[PDB]
């Protein structure tokens, strides 16, 4: 499955995501 | 087309969702044939099919006789053939006749070239039987059904899916903070997921319970709404 | 359905009968109590060759009380009271859960009175053979070979048949 | 004791149980061992460890190593073992490896003899693999996880459960009436039936995607409690 | 290990065995 | 200063529920026995509990759940008692079926009970001699407390590290 995290940090709500949501974070590095 | 329906887990909601789709598709004036390719037998049980009816077209094969007598016409444009009922015993041994289904790859490539249908809709299982992947190099359109939480976030990062599939999220629900996180993570990121989702919908849940697909079972309620989406969807762009 | 679009043409909604669908528009621009030319815009659709004009209803869900549509001669015609051009695509992206541009493949509009009424004349120049039906209506209308009352709703019931070869 | 915990379905809650049991059991002072049998290797991501990590019991013995190596402490009294990453080959080509993994039919009653563990719980697929009847076999008892929907009803009437099984529900909804109707039908019905369930509840959603078991995540959660309940039934009723 | 034996005591299940056919078949087997 | 624990079993006995230290548990106890303003023997049932021996005090506590402001409880010497008030004696059951989620003849082997201010006050004064050492405390405090050497910060939460070890 082509996934792309070219850009996740400049989104605003996703970047609260991925700081409470270890798993999220992990993938997307 | 022939259309491939296969949850990247179990439990997504793939054979109800085959099952609406299929209604849909006859519903928009399309020869549907649907097909029960998961050996748990359940999507016969969507088109009001008597439980004790154990036919089907591997428990026709596995029984030496003619799969093509295991058909059932449940509208004038949608046939359904379902897998058949297998013993305590096959289920618990799957090595006894995973191998005895290879006529139903000919068969289905005869239903094709045939063109009595315009849509063949299968119903595929998650297992990795030699069989299911035969299956699903027949298709030439796959659906991957997922529901939006971490498990099938952690799926689509170390599993593989069929080529090419899209991905359709089921059972989306109101209220829930880590799915609405997960969701816009996925829409940024995720770049096979399709337009349209299917709520969780209490009518999706009767249906079974009344066999009958979503759609015939309620056609006012949102998930049969999303569904026929779909559908059109899939007359837009999976057209063969 | 037709006293409505004859007395209260703004209380329609959804899937108008062609003729019903006309006479609506029609008495909403001879009402003399409306706006001089902020009634609305009519909107035909023709759909992409990969589907039927029926098909492409199925996806046409207005909400708005007075936003009614019709199909006849592989044209989805659409009239939305009260809103103006400059905001046709947003009514549009409302009602479709699709893009319009991937349903239909060309689109015309009329949202002057005169015009509206000119484009009335022509469509119902439309003999009735060329007037659409819902797709869930006319499949309704089909008869069923194999139904089944329980005793509060019809039941299907599937029979044995064998897929051929050849 | 040794027990099973087997979904009747795919994703019906089996794995989140199972830690979230493993942590209750280890939280009321119970030395736990918890061991992922299903080859997703899904269990150790809610134990936090690391989605690179590849080892396990089954990975180190596709590759010849010790699998007693591949132990992972979580607390004093709670260890686990991880299935092991497999790679896209070995996962569409099941034949070769599922007949390679009988030596931890015989390591587990090492450590069943041991007695250093007063609990070993198994996180079982229902495939019908060698290794999983094998599995099965070793435990004293089972827990068949279900959700009440009519999939689950169906398949308790056509598939076979693990012998002397508990049937444990999961994901209970409230406003369903539908559920509802097959609840009241099981409590009349289903002799096997626990007597507690676990509801819907965005802790055991959200758990996984903080990598914790529930009581770990949130221990005041209603789930949390629901299980914490299981635990103790498990030491009132599970002790042989 | 299912049992259907006197089932319509309870005046709910009565009416839900009715309702639902999929729960009918299996309680009439 | 005066815990707060201790300051409501003092002056306001009916304000506390669940878990109370043992010297806790009898003093607010003993403070509603001798209100002059509650009735001669309706301030409630007091319960003592012997778990079954395939499972601890410390275990069966975790299942003693009530909700009705008033209802207390303690473990000590391996027995779970609890105070339900103005629980009149015949209910006791009905009580003790909303306050454990399982039967509790499959939680505990024995139980005894006291409802007369006198018996109450009798038993109590029992109680009381019990070494503070007997008394016991609820899991979730004594097992979050022990050292975690596996522990990490992520800046807002505690997290544990699985540490690698051999199974022998
Ligand atoms: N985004 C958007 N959605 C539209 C618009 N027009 C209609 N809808 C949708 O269609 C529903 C029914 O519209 P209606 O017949 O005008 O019926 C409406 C209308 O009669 C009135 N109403 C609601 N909001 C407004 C508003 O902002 N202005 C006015 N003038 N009336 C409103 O209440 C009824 C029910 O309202 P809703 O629950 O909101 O439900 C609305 C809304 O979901 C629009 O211009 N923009
Ligand atoms: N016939 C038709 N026209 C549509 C529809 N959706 C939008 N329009 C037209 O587009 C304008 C802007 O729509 P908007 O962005 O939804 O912005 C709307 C929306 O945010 C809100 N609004 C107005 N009426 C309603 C309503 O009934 N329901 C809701 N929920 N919001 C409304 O007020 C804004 C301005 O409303 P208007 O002055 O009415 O102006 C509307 C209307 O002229 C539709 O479904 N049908
Ligand atoms: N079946 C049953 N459940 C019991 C009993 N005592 C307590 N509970 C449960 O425990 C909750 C908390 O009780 P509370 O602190 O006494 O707090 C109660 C109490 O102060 C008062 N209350 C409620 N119902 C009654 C009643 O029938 N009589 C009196 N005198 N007060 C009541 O309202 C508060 C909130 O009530 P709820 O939402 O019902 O919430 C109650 C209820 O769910 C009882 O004797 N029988
Ligand atoms: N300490 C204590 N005692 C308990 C508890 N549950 C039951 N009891 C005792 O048992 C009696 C009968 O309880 P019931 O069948 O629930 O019957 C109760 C229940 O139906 C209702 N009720 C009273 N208080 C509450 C309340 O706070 N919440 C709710 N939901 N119902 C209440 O009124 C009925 C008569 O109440 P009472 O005269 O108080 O009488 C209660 C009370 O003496 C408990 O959790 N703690
Ligand atoms: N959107 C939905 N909302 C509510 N209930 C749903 C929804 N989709 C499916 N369900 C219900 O969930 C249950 C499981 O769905 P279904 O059998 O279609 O899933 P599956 O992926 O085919 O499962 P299996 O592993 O058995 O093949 C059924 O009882 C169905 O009615
Ligand atoms: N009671 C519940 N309430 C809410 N979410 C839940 C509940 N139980 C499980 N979930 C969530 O549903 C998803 C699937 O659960 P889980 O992985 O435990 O099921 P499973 O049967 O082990 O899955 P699989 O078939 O992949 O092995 C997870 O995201 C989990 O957090
Ligand atoms: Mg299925
Ligand atoms: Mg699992």
């Amino acid at each position: 499955p082509d996934i792309d995290y070219a850009d996740i940090s400049q989104r605003e709500q996703l970047a609260a995501a991925l700081k409470r949501w270890p798993l999220l974070a992990e993938f997307a590095q | 087309a022939v259309l491939g329906l296969q949850g990247v887990r179990g439990g997504v909601g793939t054979t109800t969702i085959t099952a609406a789709l299929a209604w849909s598709l006859q519903m928009l004036g399309e020869n549907v044939l649907v097909v029960d390719a998961c050996p748990d037998n359940l999507l016969r049980l969507s088109f009001n099919v008597d439980f004790t009816h154990r036919q089907g077209w591997a428990r026709a094969m596995l029984d030496g006789q003619d799969w093509r007598d295991a058909g059932l016409r449940y509208t004038s444009q949608l046939d359904l053939l379902p897998f058949g009922q297998l013993s305590i015993e096959e289920q618990e041994n799957p090595q006894h006749w995973q191998t005895r289904l290879s006529d139903i790859c000919s068969g289905l490539q005869q239903l094709k070239a045939s063109g009595r249908y315009q849509w063949i809709l299968i119903d595929l299982p998650r297992d990795a039987s030699q069989i299911t992947h035969q299956l699903l190099s027949l298709c030439d359109h796959s659906l991957a059904i997922v529901n939006v939480d971490a498990n099938c976030h952690i799926r689509l990062h170390q599993q593989a899916l069929p080529d090419g599939a899209h991905i359709l999220i089921n059972n989306f629900r109101i209220g829930s903070q880590v799915q609405d996180d997960i969701y816009q993570l996925w829409l940024q990121s995720q770049r096979r997921l399709l337009p349209m989702l299917i709520h969780r919908d209490e009518a999706m849940a009767e249906c079974l319970a009344a066999k009958q697909p979503v759609g015939e079972y309620r056609s006012d309620a949102l998930a049969a709404e999303e569904i026929l989406t779909l559908a059109n969807w899939c007359l837009l762009n999976y057209s063969g | 359905t037709t006293l409505l679009s004859m007395t209260q043409p703004l209380k329609l909604r959804g899937f108008q009968k062609w003729d019903v669908f006309c006479n609506a528009v029609n008495n909403m621009m001879n009402n003399p109590l409306l706006p001089a030319h902020g009634k609305g815009v009519l909107v035909a659709l023709r759909p992409v060759p990969g589907i039927r004009v029926e098909q492409a209803l199925t996806l046409c869900r207005p909400n708005r009380t007075g936003d009614i549509m019709t199909i006849g001669g592989n044209r989805l015609v659409l009239f939305l009271s009260f809103c103006r051009i400059n905001d046709l695509d947003t009514a549009l992206n409302h009602i479709f859960p699709l893009p319009t541009g991937d349903i239909f493949s060309n689109r015309m509009v009329w949202f002057e009175d005169d015009q509206i009424s000119a484009e009335l004349v022509q469509m119902r120049l439309l003999a009735p053979e060329q007037w659409g039906m819902p797709l869930p209506l006319t499949q309704s209308s089909k008869p069923v070979i194999n139904a089944e009352h329980d005793g509060r709703h019809w039941r299907r019931i599937p029979e044995p048949m064998r897929l051929l070869d050849d």
